[PDB]
């Protein structure tokens, strides 16, 4: 977050929890009330047969 | 869909393996920063956990009261932030109001408004 | 905490928010401490 | 009831007024129309920067860095690319434009029917009975402020679809029987004012004796009283 | 009687451009972060989409506050409404002609719609009792309980025909209406090509899904259609160009199959503000509009449930 004189006030991480994802991917420091679509899970394969 | 094993004579089903969105429940930052996760059409063990039509949502309590819909889940299920913690339950589609049917009963008003 | 952040390049923004990817120090990660 | 009707009409002004002060999530179609503007505008930059597949996205780079025979191809890379996202953007461009002139259409529809005159659409023009509308400007829409009319206070009463006075089936003319236990009246549909069952505002039609659940009680006759 | 059948909602599809487009694998991906945020564009549409689907269904059904149910004692001046009227039987709790409607009818998901088939049944339901109880008081605000006689006097009132030919005709109109309705009934039962707009727009979507699913596996030029195949035979120097022949042909592919949802998707929202216009109208009140609420002068209108459609019965 970048302020009016060039310097950066705060940040977030991405990856620290699906509140600052939600952050991320909406690109605004303040997440309103409801429902956002953030990631997406895939299992992954274990073992080659 | 369906394969043969080449040693032994077996027919093995193959289902894609568990995939859907990930989305967030949450009221409005201003107020507090408890969130839920909910996967899409994934079973709960292959991730307070609750299992739904729409898939398997964690970090909520779901209740037995039903309320007016604040943030839509999905499949009947709808969340919201209660005195705190995020819960889930059953939408009420309104207050019921049986009227007072009959033969010979009529009402009428007798004041009004401007709306 | 949140410690470690540094600017990304000598570009001069004013009231935006910048999404980048470079790295970083995480945040609230466990660094080691020396007393040696 | 001209006084009672212009000061809740005032208080309904005052508080549409604070609601619209107060709540910023009243004018969320015309915010949300803007941010898509916006969002499909900056879609659009961001994809002018990008590579698709070239060895760059800056054109001079390419050109003073690459030989014309390769050039030739990083250029049509980067143009396919450029090309494409313009004809998306335009196209959604389009539908969106199809979809405001929908609801330039409604509201068109909506000022002649509304504002212009009264409408008998229910939930047309807002719900209840509409009686008026009034329009005002908004940037890049219209707000419409629907009065209308709505009943409060209900109260029960015995009816009776006919009387029979003497043989013949009197029906109302514009209202409807009721009664409170002890004596029967005429009340018009949507307002409770009694009163008193009389031949000019009752016809008679058929006899007592085929319409099912008429009841017993008489009909007045001014002129007699007054002969 | 007269039968009018409407769309409301479609299949709430959300397709992964990545998963897609590359069938998980690192080189695929990393070529397609090349082209930028198209993905994200096409995602966006979808989910526009699938919002405005819920938004529909809300607009045409939830236009009650209210749950009404009607007394136990079915006393209606002799109009029988069993066959209109949720029954307690069906665990579904739908009306007969509900049940026979129902009867009748690669990284890509499927969102459940956010009201199930129950609730929409206690919505019509809820509609239905209204009517039945309050003619179009409750539509208007509070619900003010009239007996049915009095209420089909007034509709009739309202299209310049004087009560006095209901009270007087009061049996004739009864049976004729529930012929009527078990007319209805079987010319819905033996009709198959009644319900033939709802058929059309599922057979339309499965049509576009599974030709979404056979140019996956088209060649748009590479030496082949199967990712692994490619990587594997191919070097790297080659592979890339034959990934972004592929690439290219599915990316145009999605493009074109979400822009012909997209304009399906306006068509059916089209219908569903028609739907919602015509429920507010000529079902929450008498509407004087000739041939809007069926041929000859409208009565009175009942809805019932249907997938993903609603179906009007205009008397």
């Amino acid at each position: 977050k970048y302020n009016e004189n060039g310097t950066i006030t705060d940040a977030v991480d991405c990856a620290l929890d699906p509140l600052s994802e939600t952050k991320c991917t909406l690109k605004s420091f303040t997440v309103e009330k409801g429902i956002y679509q953030t990631s997406n899970f895939r299992v992954q394969p274990t073992e080659s047969i | 869909d369906a394969v043969r094993d080449p040693q032994t004579l077996e027919i093995l089903d193959i289902t894609p393996c568990s995939f859907g969105g990930v989305s967030v429940i949450t009221p409005g930052t201003n107020t507090s920063n408890q969130v839920a996760v909910l996967y899409q059409d994934v079973n709960c063990t292959e991730v307070n956990v609750f299992q739904t039509r729409a898939g398997c949502l964690i970090g909520a309590e779901h209740v037995n009261n039903s309320y007016e819909c604040d943030i839509p889940i999905g499949a009947g299920i709808c969340a919201s932030y209660q005195t705190q913690s995020i819960i889930a339950y059953t939408m009420s589609l309104g207050a019921e109001n049986s009227v007072a049917y009959s033969n010979n009963s009529i009402a009428i008003p007798t004041n009004f408004t401007i709306s | 905490f949140t410690r470690g952040v540094y600017y990304p390049d000598k570009v001069f923004r004013s009231s935006v928010l910048h999404s980048t990817q470079d790295l970083f120090l995480p945040f609230f990660s466990n660094v080691t401490w020396f007393h040696d | 009831n001209q006084k009672l009707i212009a000061n809740q009409f005032n208080s309904a002004i005052g508080k549409i007024q604070d609601s619209l002060s107060s709540t910023p999530s009243a004018l969320g179609k015309l915010q949300d129309v803007v941010n898509q503007n916006a969002q499909a505008l900056n879609t659009l930059v961001k994809q002018l920067s990008s590579n698709f597949g070239a060895i760059s996205s800056v054109l001079n780079d390419i050109l003073s860095r690459l030989d014309p025979p390769e050039a030739e191809v990083q250029i049509d890379r980067l143009i396919t690319g450029r090309l494409q996202s313009l004809q998306t953007y335009v196209t959604q461009q389009l539908i969106r434009a199809a979809e405001i002139r929908a609801s330039a259409n409604l509201a068109a529809t909506k000022m002649s029917e509304c504002v212009l005159g009264q409408s008998k659409r229910v939930d047309f023009c807002g719900k209840g009975y509409h009686l008026m509308s009034f329009p005002q400007s908004a940037p890049h829409g219209v707000v419409f402020l629907h009065v209308t009319y709505v009943p409060a206070q209900e109260k029960n009463f015995t009816t009776a679809p006919a009387i029979c006075h003497d043989g013949k089936a009197h029906f109302p003319r514009e209202g409807v029987f009721v009664s409170n236990g002890t004596h029967w009246f005429v009340t018009q549909r949507n307002f409770y004012e009694p009163q008193i069952i009389t031949t000019d505002n009752t016809f008679v039609s058929g006899n007592c004796d085929v319409v099912i659940g008429i009841v017993n009680n008489t009909v007045y006759d001014p002129l007699q009283p007054e002969l | 009687v007269t039968t009018e059948i409407l769309p409301v909602s479609m299949t709430k599809t959300s397709v992964d451009c990545t998963m897609y487009i590359c069938g998980d694998s690192t080189e695929c991906s990393n070529l397609l972060l090349q082209y930028g945020s198209f993905c994200t564009q096409l995602n966006r549409a979808l989910t526009g989409i699938a919002v405005e689907q819920d938004k529909n269904t809300q607009e045409v059904f939830a236009q009650v506050k209210q749950i009404y149910k009607t007394p136990p004692i079915k006393d209606f001046g002799g109009f029988n409404f069993s066959q209109i009227l949720p029954d307690p039987s069906k665990p579904s709790k739908r009306s007969p002609i509900e049940d026979l409607l129902f009867n009748k009818v690669n990284g890509l998901t499927v969102l459940p719609p956010l009201l199930t088939d129950e609730m929409i049944a206690q919505y019509t339901s809820a509609l239905l009792a209204g009517t039945i109880t309050s003619g179009w008081t409750f539509g208007a605000g509070p619900a003010l309980q009239i007996p049915f006689p009095m209420q089909m006097a007034y509709r009739f009132n309202g299209i310049g025909v004087t009560q006095n030919v209901l009270y007087e005709n009061q049996k004739l109109i009864a049976n004729q209406f529930n012929s009527a309705i078990g007319k209805i009934q079987d010319s819905l039962s033996s009709t198959p090509s009644a319900l033939g707009k709802l058929q059309d727009v599922v057979n339309q979507n499965a049509q576009a899904l599974n030709t979404l699913v056979k140019q996956l596996s088209s060649n748009f030029g590479a030496i082949s259609s199967v990712l692994n195949d490619i990587l594997s035979r191919l070097d790297p120097p080659e592979a890339e160009v034959q990934i972004d022949r592929l690439i290219t042909g599915r990316l145009q592919s999605l493009q074109t199959y979400v822009t012909q949802q997209l304009i399906r998707a306006a068509e059916i929202r089209a219908s569903a503000n028609l739907a919602a216009t015509k429920m507010s109208e000529c079902v929450l009140g008498q509407s004087k509009r000739v041939d809007f609420c069926g041929k000859g002068y409208h009565l009175m209108s009942f809805p019932q449930s249907a997938p993903h459609g609603v179906v009007f019965l205009h008397v």
